[PDB]
């Protein structure tokens, strides 16, 4: 899918971003940064399952939730606990400037979510 | 702060000529209110009567939407001429607006 | 389940609207009785497109602010048909703090009775079915 | 002036919501009837408060920002002498999406016919003294 | 007391986008740090149009329910002064998904350095002003 390849690119900037993050401390902008790169490659990511079920004939996908859930049915994705965990983060992401909030998200980006979305490019 | 007329910039004044350009309904519409009288604040409303026969308030609300749809800071107070029962509204368009679109 | 409370409520507002649309239904209304039919349409839609925000977010869509935002995603995502026709409803809101407006008046009811009703039903028989549990 | 322009709406909202009102005195009113009374009721505060908002800018202030400063302002200034009742008009206001819930529509329906159509009443007859 | 503690909250947000700024004013910012003052703009924008809900609620005016309805009231009674700054923050939200291009980042940041700043602590000292 043409979407497929603005995916490839989103998800290559934020693994340069959590490449980063392994050799050195964040700084806060930088944080804030790493956040905005998991949001619009989780975006990519979302609307990548959208397109692909529609494609099967399945115009039901109403969001990212439906979209996750009939991945993880479909096998498209192994883990839909961590995509779960995902849409709880994208919705925290207005109160990114709490530390505490800023910390979990980013914490979960670099632990379980940059494995995941290179898995999910992998299988599409 | 740069502005063209009525306390407004070009820009705005014809994007909602442009909106206006879509509706062949429209015969014409006319500025009134504070902006018409000079005597509007920076964020004051853009009032404009628009003056058509053939216009319902279906074409009004979708007029409005588009108009939102714009982006454009100021609210617009948009109404139908021939809808206005009003005879103090009415004399005050007729003795202090400014025409301020015209279908060609 | 936020939207599962709030599509509760909004049931019940429409039930008001569907007793004064069934009433206009059967004989003229007065005056009084065609403004409290907007009133009915105006708490009706404005828990209808907090459903859908709800909803939205929910599925994870935490962008939109308000009914605008909410009636677009509504109709990209399949949650409503007539589009225009809701669009058309955020435009016949708030008409207390626009002037005063007879011929609009009458004309609002209009819509509410032809158009309004059917979309605000469908609406609901739509997000009734996309519930599973409680 | 614009205030005058406004009072002047204002003062045939007020009459209509006095005839309903009247209506209300006369004989009980359906839900739907309620409905109508609130819009009305609306009507003739939103009109009042911005004919306070305009009346103020005729003076020279440009802080009122909504109809809480407006009736504050009033308050201070004496166009109105009962504040009270009008923070309960703005109370009932917000309360407006919420009146399928019958007991909030006979509440403010209530408020209307035994407090907020007298303090129009009487604010018009001070603009009109202005 | 609810639009003052969304002003707290709001004006905490605005230390940090502006701790981002001014580094961006002494500096050339590294892609990441463009995102990161993106999403900075983001959440102190959201915050703000928040506090004008809530406040224009507090005045009475229950009508409003986005950025767009908040934005334009608030224009409109005086809270802000250039509403076009206010109108394009709502279109650079708008475009959130796609600072992957580095074309709309870059044009968004130019816009959160040279304008919306400015714009959030105006905003912010009225505000606090009307306590």
């Amino acid at each position: 899918q043409q979407r497929l390849n603005n995916y490839a690119r989103a998800l290559q900037q934020l693994s340069l971003a959590v490449n980063l993050a392994q050799t050195r401390p964040l700084s806060d902008l930088e944080k804030q940064g790493l956040i905005q790169a998991f949001e619009f490659t989780h975006e990519l990511a979302w609307n990548v399952m959208k397109d692909y079920f529609f494609f099967q004939g399945n115009s039901a996908i109403t969001g990212s939730r439906d979209a996750t859930r009939e991945s993880f049915n479909k096998g498209l994705i192994k883990e839909g606990e961590i995509w779960m965990e995902m849409i709880k983060s994208r919705n925290q992401t207005s109160h990114t400037y709490n530390q505490s909030v800023a910390d979990e998200i980013v914490k979960n980006i670099i632990n379980f979510y940059h494995t995941s979305f290179q898995a999910f490019l992998e299988k599409m | 702060q740069l502005n063209h007329l009525y306390g407004l910039p070009s820009h705005a004044i014809e994007a909602l000529k442009c909106v206006f350009k879509e509706y062949s309904q429209i015969d014409n519409a006319i500025l009134y209110g504070s902006r018409a009288k000079g005597t509007y604040h920076q964020g004051s409303d853009i009032d404009l009567c628009l003056t058509g026969n053939l216009l319902g308030i279906t074409e009004l609300l979708a007029i409005e939407n588009k108009i939102d749809d714009l982006l454009l800071p100021w609210k617009v107070d948009i109404s139908l001429k021939h809808t206005i029962d009003n005879p103090d509204l009415l004399e005050h368009i007729e003795r202090a607006g400014i025409l301020f679109y015209t279908k060609e």
